[PDB]
C-alpha cells in the first residue's frame, strides 16, 4: 500500500519547499530525481587527459611510484654496452611517447562521444572541462542499459579512448599496451582500472560488502566534496544515496518499508522542518541541549507520550509512532552532530556524538534510540576506528560499505557528511586530499550538488498519484 | 523547553549520577591550582606561550554560504583555529565522585565542541585546546576530582582496577602522582614529563565522603545493582536503573523484530 | 564451599591467591617494587636473547629500556596463571603426535602470559592449522562415474586400495609416472587421508587404519545420531601437510586433495592418463560434494575457502571434541555436563578468532593481545560463574540441563543472576579485579557466564547469546564502564539484532561467524558464542550444533591437536611441551 | 662461429653437465633401461622409504611406499638424474655471510643434486625466497610526518626519525612500549623481523642511524644509484618485514595491517601522543592504504587473495626485487661491459619457481611433486644459458652493436627468434642425452621460447618484443616436432601471438604490469619466470636500474633479507645441500625434538 | 527484495514469535551474511552473486 502519510518539505534555510507531500512521493522507487541521481552515478565517469598524456610521457604509469624506465643518457653512464667496449653505447626510447592529448581535447571529446553514442538523438554527452585535461562523460540510458552492470560507462569509455587515440595519432604496434595502460592502469592484472585515467564515483564491482551496496560504497569526503561543504545538502546526498542503498539491499520492504522511508525524509530532507528547527532551538549549547529538543518535539507532535511514572518520580515514555519515533531521533543525530562538531567547527567528535546522543536519548526516555542498538554500536564501532591504531581512518573516508559503519540502517553516514562539511581543515585526509577532482567535475551536476530542490520539486510533481 | 530527566535517580548512587550529568547543577569547587601549575598539568602549552593552531583563524578559511552553519555559534577556539588537544583521565573502581560513562555523559551535556571516548581504564576529552583549558578548571577543580581516585595520564595508564597502594591511592605506572606530606601531589605531568615545582591537588576525601558522593555501585559496600533475589522478581520490587535496562532489552528486542510491536508499550 | 578461583574442586590451589601471595579479598598492594621486567622469566631470557640477536644482525630489537618514561613494564605484579579445570579431568590420557600421554587430573599453574600469547605457543597455532588443513568429501559421485562411466565395480578391496595410494600421494610420493619428483616424507608425517560410514557392515570391510570409527569415538546416543545424518554413504577426511598450508593458506586444501584424490582414483582404478573421467573426480573434490570448514569472504577481507573469518561458530563448536569425553557426558554428579562442553568449545573459539584471526590476520604485532584471552580459560573464574548460573537455574526451576523452558523472560531472570554473581565477586575481591584488570575482560565474562547458564538451560541457543548481549546494561549501569573504546559495538546492536530478520541482521548464532558484520571487528565475543552453541546443543540431547559431518571428521586421535582437551593443549603449548607438525628440521642445518 | 655449448663445457669450471647424468656420451641415441633398481639409483628416495617405515609404525597408518608404483614397475625404470646448478664457477662476487648461511665461496659449483632437493616441498631457500617477499611492507612517511607536524604540533627531525625506527625494531617482532602488564614475542622467534628506511636525500641518509638505513649509495653502482634516488627524491620511505613465522600462520596481506599497528604505536611512543588521540588513526590509514607500495594487488573471488599474494604480483615487481642487476658479474661480466643475459637468468629462476611452484602448485592445485622436474630445467645444466647467450653473440655479430642497440622492429625481433628456435633444436637433436634429460616436451618448448625471449629482450631493451618473440616459438616448435608441451601448455602461447599488440579489454597490457592474474596467465607453468628474466633484462640492456618499480629495487637491497636475491640459482642450491636455515622456524618454544 | 519480501510475510502470514526470526531468515536466505551469497538458501537467479 502506498505511504499516503504528508509532510513537508523544508530547505536548508528553515523555509518551506514543497507542502502536503505524501511520504510515498520522496522514496527512491517512485521519485524522479532520487532515481535520476542513481542513474548519473551509473552512468558518468571522467576521463583524465592530462594524467593519461603524463604517463605515456614520463613512463610514470599506473600508481605506487610505477615507472618505466627510458634512459636517454646510456652514453654517459659510464658503463659498457658491448664486449671490450668495441662499439659505443647509443639510447633506445621505448616505453615511452608525446601525445598532444589535452592540446586535442576537443577533437577527442567529438571522437568519444560518436563512439559511445548508440542512436544521434539518445543523451550522450561529453564535455571538455580543466582547460582540456579532464573530459566529463555521460553515456546514454540506451547504452547503459543494454545489459545488466552499473559498469558499461567505465568500461566503454576506457576502450574508446583506447581506440581512438591509436587510430587518430595512427600509432605503431609498440604503442597498443602502453596507451591501453594510460587509460586502464593494471587492468586486467587488477580488476580495478588502477592507476588508470577512467574514474567512476562508484567502486569497482568487486568490492561490495553484500548485493546492493554499490551506492552505499561512496566515501564520506566525496559527498562533501561534491556539494561543497554545503552541510544540509551533504546530509541530503549522503542520505537519498543510503535510501537507494536500502532499497537494493531489500530492506525498504513490508513491515520495514515506512520505517526505512522515514529515515530518509526526516534525517536526509528536513521533513517538517525537524532538524532545523532542532539545530535552531539548541544551536547556541551541548549534544544534550539537542537531546531536550528532541524529546520535546516528539512530545509537541504526539509521536511519545508518559507511560508511566516510577516512585522517584522518573517518566518511561511510549512511542505512539514507533516508526516515526526513530525517524525523530534520526533527525535529532544528524541535529546534534551539527550542534557539537558545528561548534569547534572539527569533524572528529562526530563519533562521540553518534554514540552519546542516542544513549542519552535512551537514560532520558526509556525508548530505543535509531536502529534499536545499530546507532550506539556504530558510535562505538566509528569512535574506536577513528582513534586507535587498529584501522579505520579520519571521519571523511569512512561510507555505508566500510566494515566500521555499514551496520546501521540509513542514519549513520549522513551525520559524517554533516560533521566533515563543518570542518575548518583540522584532518589530512579531508577532502581536498581524496576527492578533489571529484568535487572539481562531478560537483558541477546540480543534482549531485543540490539534491534537496531538485527532490523536492519532483516530489511536487507526482503528489497527486497517491 | 522540555525539562531534562536525564536518568532515574531512586537512590544515593543515581542521584549523585543525575547532579554529576545535569548542566543546571554546579559542582563545588574543592581546590585551588595557579594558571601556572594548572597548565603544567595539562601539559601541551605553558602559561604565556601563545595557542598553536591547526588551520587558519575561521574568519579567513571562506566558509561558504550555509544557513544551518549560521545557527551554530564557534567556540574561541574554534574561532582562533586552535589545534584540537586530547586530555585524558582515569576514575577507580574504587568509590570515585564520577565514573567513566558519566564523563561522556556530562561532557556532552555540559561543555560545547567535544569528542570523547570512554574505555574501561580511562577517558579522552579532545576539544580546541583553548576551550580544552576552560574545561579542565571543571574536571581538575571541582567535586568530580578526588585527588586519590580521578588521576590526569595521557598514556600507561593502568590502575583504575588494580588494588589502591598502602596509602589509599590509585596505582599509576609512571609514578606522575604520589602521596607528599598527607597530599596528593603531581610530582610529573600528565604525560609523565618532569614539573619544576609539583602541583599540589591537596587532600583526597574521608572514606565515608566517597562512599556518600560515589557514583559507582559496589557489592561489597552492600549497594549492588542488582540484589540477592531481584533477578526475574518484579519491575516494582527491583532498582530502578535495573528497570530500565530490562525495558531498554524489551523495546530494542521487539522493536527490531517489527517496529509496530512496541507502539504504545 | 568456595567459589573455584578460590580452590580448584579437587587439587584444592587458590589461583587467584597464587598470583600475590596475599589474600585477594584485601584492596591492598605495593607498586614499583618488583625490579619491572625482572619478575618475569619469559621477559627475563628474552632480554638476554635481544642482546645477542642485535649483535649478530647488527639491529637492535626486544629493549625493555624503551618502555615510556623511564616506567619499565612490570610497576605491579606481572601475574602468572592457572589453566582452569585440569584437576576435573580423568579421561584423555593417550600418546597424541604432539606429545606423550598427559596424566588427566594434573594442574598447569604459574604460566607466564607469554607462554599462553599465540606467536609463543605452538599447540595455538597448530589448533588452528589442523581446522584449516583439512578436507571433506563425500564419495558417492566418484564412485557413481566410476561405476556408470568407466564401468569398474567399486568394492571394499578397491576402496581400501584407493586409500593405500592417496596415504602414500597425499604428503610424499607418486605412483603412475617415471621420474618424478616428490617429498620428504618427514616434512609430511601429519598428513594422511581416512573416511567415515553410518554403514558399520562397510566400516568393518575396510581396513581400519583408513577409518574414523564413528562407533568407537562416540558414545552409543551420539553414534546413533550421527549414523542417522551420514547414512549409507562413505565421507573422506583428508588433512594436507601443515608445512603447506604454512605457505600459502587453507584454499590450499581442497585443490591439493583435488589433485591428490584424482590421481589415486585414476591408480586404484587403471583409468587412462587423459580419460575424461578424470575432470569429474577434481570437480567433486572441489566443488561437487564438499565441505569447507570455513567460506570465502568478500574483497575488503577477501580469502578463499578454509580461513578462519569464513568459519562459521557451529563449524569452530562442532570440531570441538568436548562433546563426547566422559567429563562432558557424566561429569554434572554422573550426567551431561554441558558446562564442560562450553567453556572448552570457547577456548579455541576465542584464541583462534582472536588471536589467530583478528590479531594474525586483520591486525597484528607482537602481544597477540594474550591477556584478554588468557583471562576465559584461567583460574577458575568464567568456570565459577557459569556453573553458578547452572546450580542457580536447576535448583530454581527444578529440572536438568537443557529443560528450562526457552522464554525470553527466563533469560532474562538467568542473564541478571549471572550479572549479579559476577559483579559480585569483582566487587568482594579487589586481587580478582586486578587479575582481571582491563574491563573487556570482565564485561566479556559476565556476558559469557550468562549466555553459557541459559544456553545449558534451556538448549536454545539464540536465547541463549540474547542473554550474552542482555549484559550490556547489567554491567553498564553496575559499574559506569564496559570495556575497551570499541567492544560494544556488537553487544548494543545485538540487543536488537538477536530477533531480526532484516537482510544482514537476520540469522541463527550456528551460522553467523566472523563474517557476520557486527562480529567482523573485535575481540572477546566469537568464542563465547561458539561455547555457547556446542553446549546448548549438548543439553538439549544432541551429538552436534550444526553439521554432523564437521563432528565426525574430527573424531581422530591422529590430529595432531587433541580437539577434546583444548584448554589442556593449549597448557601444554605453554610450558614448551607441544610438537608442532610442519616444522622443516628434516632438511635445514643443525641447531 | 659458436662457442663449445656450456651445457657440454661449463665455462670455468670446465664440467659436462649432461654427460655427468649419465657417465656416457651425450650425442650417443643409446640407453639401458631396467637396470637401476629402481628408487634405489635415489638417494633422497631411498632415505624416504626407511622414514616412512618408521613414520608408519609411530603413527598406525601408512605413508611413502615406492612399491605402490603402477604395475609393478618401481619409479627409476631410466635414469633418475641429478643436476648441476647453472653457472655457479662463473660467479666472483657475493661471498658475504648472510642470515641464512655462511659466506658462500663464488665460483664453487653445486652439482649432483637430486630432484628433490630441488622440490620446493623440502626446499626450504625456495620457501624464505616468497615469505621475504610477502612479509615486506613498503611505505612513504611524508604524510605521518606531516600530521605529526601539523595536527599534533611537534617537528619531526633525525633524531625523533631514529628514535622511531629504534621503537618500531622493538615492537616489530617482540616488545611493548607504551602500556603495562603487556604479552610479547620471544625474541628468538622474530630475529628476521626488523625495519628501515631509505631516501634519495643523501644529507638526511647521513644523519640517520645507519643500522636502519637501506643505504642505496653503497647497494648500487653509481650510474644506478643516480637514477633511482632521482625518483624517490628527497622523501623517506620505510620498509619493515614483518616475521617469516606471522605470514606463515596467515598471508601476506597480514604485513600491511601489522605494520599499521606497530608503526602507529611507535609514532605515539615516538612523538609523545596521548592515548586515544584523533591523529592516531591517521597513521594506521597511511600504512594500510594512504601511501603503501605492495608486493602484490588484490585477487578476484574464484582465486580471492588479499595483498601480497603471490598471484597478485606483477611481473615487472619479481622483475625489480630481484637484486642481481647490481651485482658485478651483471655489471663487467661481458667481457667488461654490463650483461643482461646473467640478469635474465637468474631473475627467472625466482620469477618460475615462485609463480610455478610457490604459487600455481602451492597456492592453486597441490601434491608431493611440486611439479619439480618441469622448473629445474630452466636453471640447470646450462642448457637455457648456452640458449640465451647464442642469441645474443649472434646478433651482436649480425647488427654489429652491444646489448640494447637492435632496432625494436618487428623483423628483427623474428629472425633473432627463429636463431635461437634453430639453435634450441639443433641441440635438442643432435645429443640425444639433452632430448632425454629435458625428457618432458614443456621443458624444450619453454626453454627455446625464453632462449629467444631473453635474446630478443637483451639486444632490443624492449620488454613486450622480447615477450613477443616468446610465443612466435609456438609455430617453429610445432612445425618442427609436431609436438609442444604437455595438454595446457600453449594456452598463452597461441592467444599472446595476437594479444601481445592488442589493445581489447583484458587483452592489451605492458609486461610490466601483466602478472598471474593477467587472464592468459592464471593457469599454466612454464612461461611468467620467462616473462620475468626478459623484462629485467631488456631494463638493464638500456641502461635502467629498475623496469618497472624503483621502489621495489630499493626496497629489497637489503642484506639482512633471510634469502640473498642477489644471487637466486646459488641460494637454491644451497637450500639443496639442506645448508639454508630459513627464518620462522618455532625451535625455541618446541620441545628438545 | 524478494528474500526479504518472503522472510517479512512469512513471519506475518503465521504470527511467527521472535525465536522463529533468525530461522525463516535461514529459510530464504541461507547463510547469508555470514557468505556473500544467499548459500544454501531458497531464492535463486540466473545470475551469480554479484562478488565473483
Ligand atoms: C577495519 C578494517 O581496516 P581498514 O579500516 O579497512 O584499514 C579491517 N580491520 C579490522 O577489522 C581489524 C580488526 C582487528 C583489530 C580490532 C581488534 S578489537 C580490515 O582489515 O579490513
Ligand atoms: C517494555 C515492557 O515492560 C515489556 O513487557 C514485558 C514484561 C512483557 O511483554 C509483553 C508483550
Ligand atoms: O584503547 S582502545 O580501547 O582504543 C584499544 C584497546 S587494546
Ligand atoms: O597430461 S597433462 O598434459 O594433462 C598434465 C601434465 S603434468
Ligand atoms: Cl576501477
Ligand atoms: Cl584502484
Ligand atoms: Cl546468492
Ligand atoms: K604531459
Ligand atoms: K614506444
Ligand atoms: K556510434
Ligand atoms: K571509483
Ligand atoms: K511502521
Ligand atoms: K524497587
Ligand atoms: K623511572
Ligand atoms: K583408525
Ligand atoms: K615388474
Ligand atoms: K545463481
Ligand atoms: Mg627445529
Ligand atoms: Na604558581
Ligand atoms: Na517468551
Ligand atoms: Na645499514
Ligand atoms: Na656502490
Ligand atoms: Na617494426
Ligand atoms: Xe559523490
Ligand atoms: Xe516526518
Ligand atoms: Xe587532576
Ligand atoms: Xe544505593
Ligand atoms: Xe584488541
Ligand atoms: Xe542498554
Ligand atoms: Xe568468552
Ligand atoms: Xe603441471
Ligand atoms: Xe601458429
Ligand atoms: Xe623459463
Amino acid at each position: 500500500a502506498y505511504l499516503t502519510e504528508k509532510i513537508d518539505l523544508y530547505g536548508d534555510n528553515g523555509k518551506v519547499l514543497e507542502s502536503d507531500i505524501p511520504l510515498e512521493a520522496v522514496t527512491p522507487v517512485q521519485n524522479p530525481a532520487v532515481r535520476e541521481l542513481a542513474s548519473i552515478f551509473k552512468r558518468s565517469v571522467a576521463v583524465n587527459l592530462g594524467g593519461a598524456q603524463k604517463a605515456l610521457s614520463t613512463g610514470h604509469y599506473a600508481n605506487e611510484y610505477i615507472h618505466f624506465p627510458d634512459i636517454p643518457n646510456k652514453d654517459k653512464l659510464g658503463i659498457k654496452s658491448s664486449p671490450g667496449g668495441k662499439y659505443p653505447p647509443k639510447s633506445v626510447k621505448v616505453r615511452t611517447m608525446d601525445l598532444p592529448l589535452v592540446d586535442d581535447a576537443d577533437d577527442i571529446a567529438a571522437r568519444l562521444k560518436e563512439r559511445l553514442q548508440v542512436n544521434p538523438d539518445d543523451g550522450t554527452e561529453v564535455r571538455v572541462m580543466k582547460k582540456g585535461n579532464v573530459l566529463y562523460v555521460k553515456i546514454s540510458e540506451q547504452l547503459a542499459n543494454t545489459g545488466v552492470e552499473y559498469t558499461t560507462a567505465l568500461t566503454t569509455t576506457a576502450q574508446a579512448m583506447t581506440d581512438l587515440v591509436m587510430e587518430k595519432y595512427d600509432l605503431d604496434f609498440h604503442a597498443s599496451p602502453l596507451v591501453h595502460c594510460a587509460f586502464y592502469g593494471r587492468y586486467p592484472q587488477t580488476y580495478e582500472f588502477m592507476g588508470g585515467n577512467v574514474i567512476s564515483l562508484l567502486a569497482a564491482s568487486c568490492a561490495n560488502e553484500g548485493p546492493g551496496f554499490a551506492m552505499r560504497n561512496i566515501m564520506a569526503n566525496h559527498i562533501v566534496a561534491a556539494t561543497r561543504k554545503r552541510t544540509l545538502e551533504a546530509v541530503a546526498l549522503s542520505s537519498t544515496l543510503e535510501a537507494i542503498g536500502h532499497v537494493e539491499m531489500g530492506d525498504a520492504i513490508g513491515r520495514w518499508r515506512r520505517w526505512q522511508a522515514l529515515v530518509h525524509a526526516c534525517q536526509g530532507l528536513n521533513a517538517n522542518n525537524v532538524v532545523y528547527d532542532l539545530v535552531k532551538e539548541a544551536g547556541h549549547g551541548c549534544t544534550g541541549d539537542v537531546v531536550a529538543a528532541t524529546v520535546g518535539r516528539a512530545l509537541e507532535d504526539g509521536i511519545i507520550s508518559v507511560k508511566k511514572t516510577l516512585p522517584s518520580g522518573y517518566k518511561f515514555y511510549t512511542a505512539n509512532d514507533p516508526s516515526m519515533w526513530n525517524a525523530y531521533v534520526c533527525a535529532g543525530l544528524v541535529a546534534a552532530v551539527i550542534v557539537n562538531q558545528g561548534a569547534a567547527r572539527a569533524a572528529q567528535g562526530v563519533s562521540s556524538t553518534l554514540l552519546y546522543f542516542n544513549d542519552l536519548i535512551e537514560h532520558e526516555t526509556g525508548l530505543p534510540h535509531a536502529g534499536y542498538g545499530d546507532g550506539m554500536g556504530n558510535g562505538v564501532s566509528f569512535s574506536f576506528f577513528s582513534h586507535a591504531i587498529y584501522g579505520g581512518g579520519s571521519p571523511g573516508i569512512f561510507s555505508g560499505n566500510h566494515i566500521v559503519t555499514r551496520h546501521s540502517k540509513g542514519f549513520a553516514i549522513p551525520v559524517i557528511a554533516a560533521a566533515v562539511s563543518l570542518d575548518s581543515g583540522t584532518a589530512v585526509y579531508g577532502p581536498e586530499a581524496t576527492s578533489g577532482l571529484v568535487g572539481d567535475i562531478f560537483g558541477e551536476v546540480d543534482l549531485i550538488r543540490r539534491p534537496m530542490e531538485a527532490i523536492a520539486s519532483a516530489a511536487a510533481e507526482i503528489k497527486d498519484k497517491f | 523547553v522540555y525539562q531534562r530527566q536525564f536518568l532515574p535517580a531512586d537512590d544515593r548512587v543515581t542521584k549523585n549520577r543525575k547532579k554529576v550529568v545535569d548542566p543546571s547543577v554546579k559542582l563545588e569547587k574543592i581546590r585551588t591550582l595557579s594558571d601556572k601549575d594548572f597548565l603544567t598539568l595539562i601539559g601541551h602549552r605553558h602559561l604565556g606561550e601563545a595557542y598553536r593552531s591547526v588551520n587558519p583563524p575561521l574568519a579567513e578559511i571562506g566558509e561558504p554560504e550555509d544557513p544551518i552553519r549560521e545557527l551554530v555559534p564557534p567556540t574561541e577556539g574554534a574561532k582562533a583555529g586552535d589545534r584540537v588537544c586530547t586530555i585524558i583521565m582515569t576514575d577507580s573502581v574504587y568509590n570515585p565522585p564520577i565514573a567513566h560513562y558519566t564523563r561522556a555523559w556530562m561532557y556532552h551535556n555540559r561543555f560545547r565542541g567535544i569528542d570523547n571516548g570512554v574505555y574501561s581504564g580511562r577517558v579522552t576529552l579532545e576539544m580546541r585546546e583553548r576551550d580544552l583549558e576552560e574545561a579542565c578548571r571543571t574536571l581538575f577543580e571541582t567535586e568530580i576530582c578526588d585527588a586519590s581516585r580521578d588521576q590526569v595520564r595521557q598514556y600507561t595508564c593502568t590502575g583504575h582496577s588494580c588494588r589502591l597502594d598502602p596509602d589509599g591511592m590509585m596505582f599509576d605506572p609512571i609514578e606522575r602522582c604520589i602521596m607528599s606530606g598527607g597530599n596528593v601531589v603531581y610530582q610529573k605531568d600528565s604525560f609523565g614529563n618532569p614539573v619544576d615545582t609539583p602541583i599540589n591537588m591537596g587532600k583526597p576525601l574521608s572514606e565515608e565522603e566517597l562512599i556518600e558522593r560515589t557514583v559507582v555501585y559496589r557489592t561489597d559496600r552492600g549497594e549492588p545493582m542488582t540484589r540477592e533475589g531481584d533477578p526475574g522478581a518484579p519491575d516494582e520490587e527491583v532498582r530502578e536503573a535495573l528497570q530500565w535496562s530490562r525495558r531498554i532489552q524489551w523495546l530494542r528486542m521487539l522493536g527490531n523484530m517489527v517496529p509496530d510491536k512496541i507502539k504504545g508499550m | 564451599p568456595k567459589q573455584l578461583f578460590l580452590e580448584s574442586k579437587n587439587s584444592k590451589m587458590n589461583s587467584i591467591e597464587m598470583k600475590y601471595g596475599q589474600d585477594p579479598a584485601i584492596n591492598r598492594a605495593e607498586f614499583h617494587v618488583y625490579g619491572g621486567v625482572r619478575q618475569s622469566k619469559r621477559k627475563s631470557e628474552a632480554w638476554e636473547a635481544a642482546k645477542r640477536i642485535t649483535k649478530e644482525r647488527g639491529i637492535p630489537n626486544y629493549n625493555p629500556d624503551l618502555h615510556l618514561k623511564g616506567a619499565q613494564m612490570g610497576q605491579k605484579v606481572l601475574q602468572t596463571y592457572r589453566i582452569t579445570g585440569l584437576d576435573r579431568e580423568w579421561a584423555g590420557g593417550e600418546d597424541t603426535p604432539a606429545h606423550k600421554g598427559w596424566k588427566p587430573g594434573t594442574d598447569i599453574a604459574g604460566l607466564e602470559m607469554d607462554d599462553l600469547n599465540y606467536e609463543n605457543n605452538p599447540a595455538m597455532q597448530q589448533c588452528y592449522d589442523d581446522m584449516r588443513r583439512t578436507a571433506i568429501n563425500g564419495l558417492s559421485i566418484a564412485h557413481e562415474t566410476i561405476e556408470r562411466r568407466f564401468g569398474k565395480e567399486v568394492t571394499p578391496e578397491t576402496i581400501n586400495l584407493y586409500f593405500e595410494m592417496l596415504n602414500h600421494n597425499i604428503g610424499a610420493g607418486a605412483i603412475m609416472m617415471e621420474h618424478t619428483a616428490e617429498t620428504n616424507p618427514e616434512l609430511v608425517k601429519d598428513s594422511y587421508a581416512k573416511c567415515f560410514t553410518g554403514n558399520d557392515e562397510l566400516a568393518d570391510a575396510l581396513d581400519q587404519r583408513f577409518l574414523i570409527d564413528i562407533n568407537k569415538m562416540f558414545p552409543k546416543y551420539q553414534a546413533d545420531q550421527i549414523k542417522a545424518e551420514v547414512g549409507d554413504r562413505i565421507f573422506q577426511v583428508a588433512r594436507i601437510p601443515t608445512m603447506a598450508v604454512r605457505t600459502s593458506d587453507g584454499g590450499l586444501s581442497r585443490a591439493w586433495v583435488g589433485q591428490q584424490a584424482s590421481l589415486a582414483f585414476l591408480c586404484a582404478y587403471d583409468i587412462p592418463a587423459g580419460d575424461a573421467v578424470t575432470s569429474d573426480f577434481v570437480f567433486t573434490i572441489k566443488h561437487g560434494d564438499v565441505v569447507f570448514m570455513g567460506t570465502q569472504l568478500p574483497y575488503r577481507r577477501a580469502q578463499r575457502n578454509n580461513s578462519a573469518g569464513g568459519i562459521a561458530l557451529g563449524y569452530y563448536s562442532d570440531c570441538n571434541q568436548t562433546s563426547r569425553t566422559p567429563e562432558a557426558l557424566e561429569g554434572l554428579d554422573g550426567g551431561i555436563d554441558p558446562v564442560k562442553v562450553i567453556v572448552e568449545a570457547l577456548t579455541p573459539g576465542c584464541v583462534i578468532t582472536d588471536q589467530g584471526w583478528l590479531h594474525n590476520y586483520l591486525a597484528g604485532g607482537s602481544s597477540g593481545w594474550s591477556n584478554y584471552i588468557i583471562s576465559v580459560y584461567t583460574d577458575e573464574v568464567l568456570e565459577d560463574y557459569g556453573y553458578h548460573g547452572a546450580i542457580y537455574a536447576m535448583d530454581k526451576w527444578k529440572c536438568g540441563v537443557g529443560e528450562v523452558p526457552n522464554t525470553y523472560e527466563n533469560m532474562m531472570t538467568i542473564a541478571e543472576e549471572v550479572s549479579r554473581w559476577s559483579q559480585k565477586n569483582y566487587d568482594e575481591y579487589p586481587g580478582l579485579m586486578e587479575a582481571h584488570f582491563g574491563g573487556s575482560q570482565r564485561y566479556s565474562i559476565q556476558a559469557a557466564a550468562s549466555g553459557a547458564a541459559v544456553g545449558a538451560m534451556t538448549g536454545d541457543p539464540d536465547l541463549g547469546n540474547a542473554a550474552w548481549h542482555y549484559n550490556t546494561p547489567l554491567c553498564k549501569e553496575h559499574y559506569l564502564r564496559l570495556g575497551f573504546y570499541g567492544h560494544d559495538l556488537q553487544d548494543q546492536q545485538n540487543m536488537g539484532h538477536t530477533y531480526s530478520y532484516r537482510s544482514d541482521q537476520g540469522i541463527p548464532y550456528e551460522l553467523k561467524g566472523p563474517n557476520y558484520p557486527d562480529f567482523a571487528m573485535n575481540v572477546g565475543h566469537m568464542g563465547g558464542y561458539i561455547g555457547i552453541i556446542a553446549g546448548a546443543a549438548h543439553a538439549r540431547g544432541a551429538a552436534y550444533s550444526t553439521n554432523p559431518i564437521i563432528k565426525a571428521a574430527f573424531a581422530d586421535p591422529n590430529l595432531q591437536f587433541d580437539f577434546r582437551y583444548p584448554r589442556r593443549e593449549f597448557g601444554i603449548g605453554g610450558l614448551r611441551q607441544f610438537m608442532p607438525a610442519g616444522e622443516r628440521d628434516a632438511v635445514i642445518p643443525p641447531h
